């Protein structure tokens, strides 16, 4: 049995992400970590042998403690591109691996010029239909799901306009209730008081 | 080659044709275990040993796989140089002092086995006998032939003559060590 | 390389499903895993070489076949909803420090097969208010009412797939979370400059690849059979 | 206590193939020598030897493998490591607790080859059976003095069941009055075992 903590872990970009692993069988001697990006298969990132209490490879290092049968992957100066799922596995005398359940890694970007706003957008084919966009907020602000069916709210999302040097967050929300409006579409979520509500 | 103790921590054996494999541990001349390739379990010779020590049978199954491969590679590489038959040699002796009327174990030690494919069967007064028959695994020899022991539980009578019958490819006709 | 086939599949309960895997690495060992939230990677069967296989931690319900050094197949003899998963094949050397995985196979085993719907796609045009206040224009794409959740969303600008200025939801949401058969929705943002949305020569397309029924599947219903298809939404610069 | 195995290396691109890893212990684990042997049709064609520190071709056949196995660090380090991970590990763990601690007491039974007639030649056989380990001393006595003449032991007989046997014959002439004693020393014996046969 191989146990990882936590299930998911959010970390500001530039911070050092710390992924914990722990195992039960003292005989385990080989501990590789796999990195899995969305839509892909996992791939060996970095690995350690119990003979050693450390393995460094750039921004990635594994700290190993044989006595406590505890184990740790450190990711320093972390980058949006480090976002992924990281597996901890173990081996005994080169036989088949046993994987942990894995840890999801979400790295948060810094926004240089936050400018929170909820815009309403019209369909491109049927004006009657509409969607609400919460956009340009700081990565600090947390969007919670809806306290009711009928109203859907996605999770937040950083898009990057590489043409320029611009990143920004957004979340969407929509509904089929005819008594639905953008103004309180997000009143469930925190919102900076200085948020822009046009229309 | 001097030493106080020698463990052979993994012996892998593979034959073609016929897909015959064997995988064992030995220590100072005695078999700690073989891995059953079909059941896929480690079988200790001494049960009390299996209670204190363990071995993942996979460890042996993978080794066999490697060795099955290597054999093929080495078969071509040698240009199909086949093995040479040896004539095996047998010796019969009882496990305990022979007292008439008391159940004992007759033991047939067959040596210089190569290749390791052999028929070892027991005869009593010329008729086949199989009482509690047990066979060891092929033990390795320094020269890369094998030896092997069969067992037979029997009551010692003066009205009984035992033979150990041994069949091998290196023997024009079966050889029987009388006892 | 390790290539799995198929990459997406919809089966019915009781049906038969073989997932194959070809490996080009001259590797002797191959492994078949599944992946489900709250269980991570779980070994099902593996094999040291042609003609032989070995039970993993959760072999129950799966058969396995290694007819080749190249190929390792996983056989679902009686497919059940519990086997609904993303499946990964892997290969390695004898004793190998390093496993090499394929890309994945999404499998949905469904009870009724009438639950299968393709996505309704729509694109919402930028707000003049966002434009006048930021000189940026965000398009939103909404893909709704699809099941299962085997889709891929891409944005297209004047005939060319784009990545810059795009971000899609990590995963789809349920339109009716109370239901273990709920249909899904998914959204995506594409942001460009108002100095580019305003040009009416520019067209922006939102594409959803949907994986659904085999074209040789039996379909007995009143709506068009929900086969594998592309559904799109297009907006024109103004 | 879990046993580890030597790991056969993959050959590079009636027939009998044999692979083994041998651990040669001297003075416990003070000195360990580790040898790996690959044998095709009873010809060792490659080997690893902890003294050389790498695979060496033993014959023409072994050339491909030795050079390759030595050229893959994952492979060379893996074979070298077995001196610790196989030999030392197995000795200090599983071995110390099984074979290394096995202690089976000898069964001692005296026996008369021919029906007894006083003042006639006959021969006693001292069967020493079912013992372990192999080190053992067996001596005859007549009225308290050692016999060396007309005495003959078999070699050590290996039973194959983790026990040993040795038979010690004595040519003698039973006189009225005299006492023959078989005297055996083995490490599973607190004090020597004597068995007597009175003429």
């Amino acid at each position: 049995q191989v146990r990882q903590s936590p299930q998911s872990l959010t970390v500001w970009e530039g911070e050092t992400a710390i992924l914990n692993c722990s195992y039960e069988n003292s005989a385990f001697d080989y501990f590789p970590w796999y990195q899995q990006f969305p839509g892909e298969g996992p791939a060996l990132l970095i690995a350690i042998r119990s003979v050693s209490d450390k393995k460094e490879d750039g921004r990635f290092t594994i700290f190993f403690n044989k006595r406590e049968k505890k184990l740790s992957l450190h990711i320093t100066d972390s980058q949006p591109g480090d976002s992924a799922t990281y597996f901890c596995a173990a081996s005994k005398g080169a036989d088949r691996l046993t994987f942990g359940k894995g840890t999801q890694l979400i790295i948060q970007p810094y926004i240089q010029n936050p400018d929170p706003a909820v815009y309403q957008l019209r369909d491109s084919k049927s004006s009657d239909k509409s969607v609400c966009l919460f956009t340009d907020f700081d990565s600090q602000t947390n969007v919670s799901q809806s306290k009711d069916s009928d109203v859907y709210i996605t999770d937040k999302c950083v898009l990057d306009m590489r043409s320029m040097d611009f990143k920004s967050n957004s979340a969407v929300a929509w509904s089929n209730k005819s008594d639905f409006a953008c103004a309180n579409a997000f009143n469930n979520s925190i919102i900076p008081e200085d948020t822009f509500f046009p229309s | 080659i001097e030493a106080d103790h020698v463990g052979t921590y993994g012996i892998s054996v593979y034959q073609s044709p016929g897909d015959i494999g064997q995988y064992t541990f030995e220590f100072d001349g005695d078999e700690l275990f073989y891995v059953d390739l079909d059941k896929k379990e480690t079988v200790w010779m001494l049960p009390e040993f299996g209670q204190l020590a363990s071995f993942d049978p996979q460890g042996g199954l993978q080794n066999i796989a490697v060795v099955k491969h290597n054999l093929g590679v080495l078969t071509k590489r040698s240009n199909s140089t086949p093995a040479t038959n040896e004539a095996p040699q047998a010796t019969v002796f009882p496990k305990s002092p022979v007292l008439l009327g008391q159940p004992n174990t007759l033991i047939c030690f067959v040596d210089n086995i190569f290749p390791p494919v052999i028929n070892i069967t027991w005869l009593r007064n010329s008729k086949s006998v199989a009482d509690g028959v047990y066979e060891t695994s092929f033990f390795v020899n320094r020269d890369y032939s094998f030896h092997k022991l069969s067992y037979l539980t029997f009551i010692p009578s003066d009205d009984d003559i035992y033979d150990c019958k041994v069949e091998h490819w290196g023997l024009e006709e079966p050889v029987l060590k009388h006892w | 390389a390790v290539t799995q086939s198929p990459r997406n599949k919809v089966a019915v309960t009781g049906g038969k499903v073989t997932l194959s895997c070809n490996q080009t690495n001259n590797h002797n060992n191959m492994y078949w895993y599944r992946q489900d939230t709250g269980h991570g990677l779980r070994l099902i069967h593996y094999s040291y070489g042609a003609g032989s296989t070995e039970k993993g931690d959760i072999p129950d319900g799966y058969k396995a076949s290694r007819p080749s050094q190249e190929n390792f197949s996983l056989i679902l003899e009686l497919a059940t909803p519990s086997q609904t998963s993303v499946y990964f094949c892997a290969s390695g050397d004898f004793w190998g420090d390093t496993l090499y995985f394929g890309a994945g196979t999404r499998l949905s085993v469904l009870e009724d097969l009438k639950n299968v719907f393709p996505p309704e796609v729509a694109v919402f045009e930028p707000s003049e208010a966002e434009i006048s206040h930021t000189q940026k224009a965000t398009l939103v794409c909404l893909a709704t009412g699809f099941y299962p959740d085997h889709v891929e969303l891409s944005w297209w600008v004047n005939g060319k797939e784009v990545h810059s200025g795009v971000c899609t939801d990590p995963q789809p949401l349920k339109e009716q979370p109370a239901l273990n058969d709920s249909r899904y929705a998914l959204s995506s943002r594409l942001r460009v400059s108002a100095t580019f949305w305003q040009n009416p020569r520019n067209h922006f397309r939102c594409q959803v690849q949907f994986y659904g029924l085999s074209e040789n599947d039996e379909w007995t219903q009143d709506r068009a059979k929900p086969v594998t298809q592309i559904v799109s939404a297009e907006a024109w610069g103004r | 206590f879990e046993a580890q195995k030597a790991k056969a290396n993959k050959a590079v691109d009636h027939f009998v193939y044999q692979f083994m890893g041998e651990c040669y212990f001297t003075n416990g684990t003070q000195r360990i020598r580790y040898v790996t042997r690959y044998i095709y049709n009873r010809e060792e064609y490659v080997r690893y030897d902890s003294d050389v520190g790498e695979h060496r071709a033993v014959t023409e056949l072994g050339r491909p493998d030795a050079e390759y196995w030595n050229s893959q660090p994952e492979i060379l380090e893996r074979t070298r490591a077995e001196l610790d991970t196989v030999c030392r590990h197995n000795y200090e763990g599983p071995e110390t607790h099984t074979s290394l601690r096995r202690l089976e007491q000898p069964n001692v039974v005296i026996s008369l080859s021919r029906t007894e007639a006083l003042n006639h030649h006959n021969t006693l056989v001292c069967s020493v059976t079912d013992f372990y380990p192999a080190k053992i001393k067996v001596r005859w006595f007549r009225n308290g003095q050692e016999e060396t003449v007309g005495v003959s032991s078999t070699q050590l007989i290996r039973n194959g069941d983790w026990t040993f046997q040795v038979l010690v014959m004595l040519e003698m002439t039973p006189r009225r009055g005299e006492v023959y004693t078989c005297h055996v020393e083995h490490p599973s014996l607190k004090s020597p075992i004597t068995v007597e046969w009175r003429a």
